[PDB]
């Protein structure tokens, strides 16, 4: 489908697709991209994250729409709806974790690229949870853990707590914690560790990379006001 | 509600 | 296919995606409805338009980013493949709403509100294909645009008031067409100050409801007319 | 300000 385009020719259609708002687009040129068979750069990295990021996102905040529609109550439409969109959104949810998994899930690397894309894993597999039910769901909910977990025990060897793909991980598995495994004590525990072991460390940074960190220093603080 | 990773624009 | 779907079911399904924001969804429920072969309602021709115009606006908005970044000229064929990409989907989601209008909605039955909304539809999306077009095609494309506003002009004339907001939007849209497609900015700016002079005179009639409504559209017409005098 | 068309309320 993008078989037939020089890999150099994807990554600029996604980045005009980017500035045409066209996520949808950019997500199916960033898989051809990867399909590829070579590594992504951080730059190529961040614009598949985004791609998806924002097809899943407007399915997601759909599905929530309709959820609660659902739940103030009965005609079998809404149901029937809402069981539409969640199937399309499980669709890219498997889309992201099969390319995860067959092509840029790797033992070689920086940490950098490893809990990039292990984070990921249990950001999708966080998604499908959402809306999973019954034995499905507590497949789905170990298979986040498990994606988090190898995630967490990399970035705290291999990097340090202000690192901000570090504290973007440790903030997700706060918000799976709170949202999917019904645990608010480990999502606050969590999210209080990452936030005062990365205030500790704040003053050997500088310049953007300061900025970098505070950014979601700041988000574990909202979360841990809103959960106490 | 609960607020989750961003994407990172730089 | 909607072909198994209740047309109830189609309409309420509208509304959610509408709520949803899911406004491809939306459109294809409302294509299913039309395809059930009774007339709209004046709040199902509002869905119907809902749909089709966020659907096509998003394609628009995009072809003209991208049309831009082809245009800065002082490069590789990518920009052009995605310019005539987006161009493809725009030109599929007008055929689209240009083959309902003719195989479903446009009839010599019904009201005047219903027979203009559909005319001045078809203008619409002809006018969206204009702006795309090119040569001969562009050519017949800017007179289909043409007779389907003249023909829904001719009826609001004889059949609404001059504060009708129909009428008002449908001379709006006119207007832009002898603006932006046709090269007749004289027309454009005389259709625009005559509608807005004839419908200031009828303003004294209307309830508030409807005062807000025909105000809302003559204002439009002022700020056109203010950008093209 | 550029031209514009008739909304849909």
């Amino acid at each position: 489908a993008m078989g037939s385009m020089e890999r150099a020719s994807l990554i600029q259609k996604a980045k005009l697709a980017e500035q045409a708002e066209r996520y949808e687009d950019m997500a199916a040129f960033m898989k051809g991209a990867v399909e590829k068979g070579e590594e992504l750069s951080c730059e190529e990295r961040n614009l598949l994250s985004v791609a998806y990021k924002n097809v899943v996102g407007g399915q997601r905040a759909a599905w929530r729409v309709l959820s609660s529609i659902e739940q103030k109550s009965k005609g079998p439409e809404v149901r029937e709806y809402r069981e539409k969109v969640e199937t399309e959104l499980q669709g890219v949810c498997d889309t992201v974790l099969g390319l995860l998994d067959s092509h840029l899930i790797k033992e070689a690397g920086d940490a950098e690229s490893r809990v990039f894309y292990l984070k990921m894993k249990g950001d999708y597999y966080r998604y499908l949870a959402e809306v999973a039910t019954g034995d499905d769901k507590k497949r789905i909910i170990d298979s986040a853990r498990s994606a988090y977990q190898e995630a967490m025990d990399i970035s705290k060897k291999e990097m340090p707590p202000t690192n901000p793909i570090r504290l973007g991980l440790a903030l997700n598995f706060s918000v799976f914690h709170y949202e999917i495994a019904n645990s608010p004590e480990e999502a606050i525990s969590l999210a209080k560790t990452t936030f005062d072991e990365a205030m500790a460390d704040l003053h050997t940074l500088s310049e953007d990379s300061y900025k970098d960190s505070t950014l979601i220093m700041q988000l574990l603080r909202d979360n841990l006001t809103l959960w106490t | 509600r609960t607020i989750s990773a961003p994407v990172v624009r730089p």
